[PDB]
RNA sequence: GGGAAGCCUACCUCAAGAUAAGAUUUCCCUAGGACUUUAUGUCCUCUAAAGAGCCGUUCGAGACUAGGACGUUGAUAGGUU
RNA sequence: GUACUCUGGGGAUAACAGGCUGAUACCGCCCAAGAGUUCAUAUCGACGGCGGUGUUUGGCACCUCGAUGUCGGCUCAUCUCAUCCUGGGGCUGAAGCAGGUCCCAAGGGUAUGGCUGUUCGCCAUUUAAAGAGGUACGCGAGCUGGGUUUAGAACGUCGUGA
RNA sequence: GUGAGGGGAGUGAAAUAGAUCCUGAAACCGCAUGCAUACAAGCAGUGGGAGCACCUUCGUGGUGUGACUGCGUACCUUUUG
């Protein structure tokens, strides 16, 4: 099956209009003050209190 | 240019009271319809809506001529495959007379938003006393 | 008709003295807080509103604590409406306590609850429609819904067409069942049958009304 | 007046987007300026209430959604007994 | 001669379906000799006449040949009453149990197999019953391809031959 | 990223003449401003028409949008149509 017609931009942008994006959770660790995703590990490798990959 | 048209903010309605005990249906339905569209004022315009509340007392008091009492039926049709609901006259007028002069009204005037507009300016109450006591409406002849 | 909101617990058989075997399900019933009495002047009608059930209070809001506190009962899990009339509102205080003792051994109720989910279902389970042949030159065309309507007149589908979707996870209520005995030292009701829903969701049992 | 598996109620479910948008109980928000076009007027300063959402552990809920319970004042999930 | 076929064109012109018409078919009504029996307009009813719907066979060529692509079977349904059962009545050569005719009533229900591609029809055994029809003679961008109507081969008939 | 690409400085009459290099249109695709739009049905226009926003040779004026309303079933071929 194949449409008859074309579709205007109109109805293609409104059928578009549910495609927006959304913000990810995102908040400042305590100890390292450096903002970070939330239940999740810093990229340097600390997390709550802990310090992982020891150097 | 000189025919002007009346100014929708400038418009002013005023309430009236009409008593629908033993008044033929049809006559007081074109008489409440032909003072609610506005034909009756001297800037009656097509496109502005220029008519007057009416509230209607004793509506289960109607009555029609003959006997259509009986043979007047109304239907009404759900999109279902078998939804052809039909009823009479006389139950309906007995549990539900507004829905009778809504219709009778809403038969008369024009089909679009202005008539939309226009019905809701229509009460219809069946009891002899009405709400709107502080809008100070006069009673009228018919 | 005043009834008890509980929870089902399981299914479980009883033997009598003759030695038949009675399928009975177990529902256990917290004494219900009568929180609120409707009347005819002041809401249109006559109900009475009880709660059942414990909440932490850091999940029931400050409307529902005022609410609770103004009827002077603890807060419950769940609230609930009874639509009842005259009659049955006699010693029915608001802050009362409806026990289970309310029914009787011998007594045919009505149990209403939330059956379960079977999730986006097809036809054949849904509507018990009747799956064609697998063999004889069958295409990939073996549980499908087949035709649908007519071609030209009317050339539509008609509304109420039954077709594949959500199954379950409705309200249900099932009547004409024998409560087959009542406990008030474990505050329980085993009624002879099965009820719908799952083991802990809450039921709501009520007098019969055909009788 | 009597009068049928026919119609309206009665039984079960849905239902106020019923734009005619209904009702009940409870809860929350009571500061200091400037200017103009003196108006539920526009810019500043000071607080963000009751609640909802984001996130996480999850389900007898579930295509994605939505819905139910919980988040150290904890038995929500895993492990152990 | 082409069923091994091909090109340019047509619904100007056929086969299927729709439309107009209702000769034909189905149903109803009026009069009525006669008949079962010696009589009951209880029940049929000759010779004649008047209408209704569009389910059969037909007539006409208005749409479609720069395509409306199907005989039957499967799955899935919806509507009409000219009612098969269940429901309510009048009359009767209605003693009762039963039967026959007519009126009202569409809520629900309204078989399995053998033989054939079968629709249909015949047969065996059940049920309260196994109703008549419309919907592109419902439904093939939902399935099947057994029949018809491509290319191979043979028999019977015709042709000197293709 | 010792990449592509871009912003400065500089040459040039001219760099939206920068090597995808004279001028550089339409279909098509973004951003900003102004108005309208989430209870009302169809060749999307036309004749009226309130309001709103910027201009002023401050008007029985201009530029945009335009709720509400009467009427209104595309173009070409071939045909009795
Ligand atoms: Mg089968
Ligand atoms: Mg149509
Ligand atoms: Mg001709
Ligand atoms: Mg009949
Ligand atoms: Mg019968
Ligand atoms: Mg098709
Ligand atoms: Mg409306
Ligand atoms: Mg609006
Ligand atoms: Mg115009």
């Amino acid at each position: 099956a194949v449409q008859q017609n074309r579709k205007s931009r109109s109805r293609r942008d409104m059928r578009r209009s549910h495609d927006a994006l959304t913000e990810n959770a995102l908040t400042v660790d305590q100890a390292t003050g450096e903002t970070h995703r939330r239940h999740h590990v810093t990229k340097d490798g600390f997390y709550r209190g802990r310090q992982l990959f020891a150097k | 240019m000189k025919t002007l048209s009346a100014k929708p903010a400038e418009v002013q309605h005023d309430w009236f009271v009409v008593d629908a005990t033993g008044k033929t249906l049809g006559r007081l339905a074109t008489e409440i319809a032909r003072r609610l569209r506005g034909k009756h004022k001297t800037s009656y315009t097509p496109h502005v809506d220029t008519g007057d509340y009416i509230i209607v007392i004793n509506a289960e008091q109607v009555q029609v001529t003959g006997n259509k009492a009986l043979d007047k039926k109304y239907y009404r049709h759900t999109e279902f495959p078998g939804g052809l609901k039909e009823t009479n006259f006389e139950k309906l007028v007995a549990h539900k007379p507004e829905e009778i002069f809504e219709r009778a009204v809403k038969g008369m005037l024009p089909k679009g938003p202005l008539g939309y507009a226009m019905i809701k300016k229509m009460k219809v109450y069946a009891g002899s006393e009405h709400p709107h006591a502080a809008q100070q409406p006069q009673v009228l002849d018919i | 008709a005043i009834g008890l909101v509980g929870r089902k617990c399981g299914m479980t058989r009883i033997f009598t003295d003759a030695g038949v075997s009675v399928p009975v399900t177990v529902i256990e019933v917290d004494p219900n807080r009568i929180t609120q009495i409707k009347t005819l002047e002041t809401d249109g009608y006559q109900a009475v509103q009880v709660t059942t059930g414990e909440r932490r209070e850091s999940r029931v809001t400050n409307a529902q604590k005022g609410h609770f506190a103004k009827a002077g009962v603890a807060a419950g899990r769940l609230v609930k409406e009874f639509r009842v009339t005259e009659a049955e509102l006699e010693g029915r205080e608001v802050g009362g306590t409806i026990g289970v003792d309310l029914f009787t051994v011998g007594q045919i109720v009505d149990v209403t609850g939330q059956s379960k989910g079977k999730g986006f279902q097809g036809g054949v389970k849904r509507w018990n429609f009747r799956t064609q042949d697998a063999t004889h030159g069958n295409s990939v065309s073996h549980r499908v819904l087949g035709s649908t309507g007519q071609n030209q007149t009317p050339g539509r589908v008609f509304k109420g067409k039954k077709m594949a979707g959500h199954l379950g996870d409705e309200r249900v209520t099932v009547q004409g069942l024998e409560i087959v005995s009542v406990d008030t030292e474990r505050s329980v009701l085993v009624v002879k049958g099965a009820i719908p829903g799952a083991t802990g969701g809450d039921v709501i049992v009520r007098p019969t009304i055909k009788a």
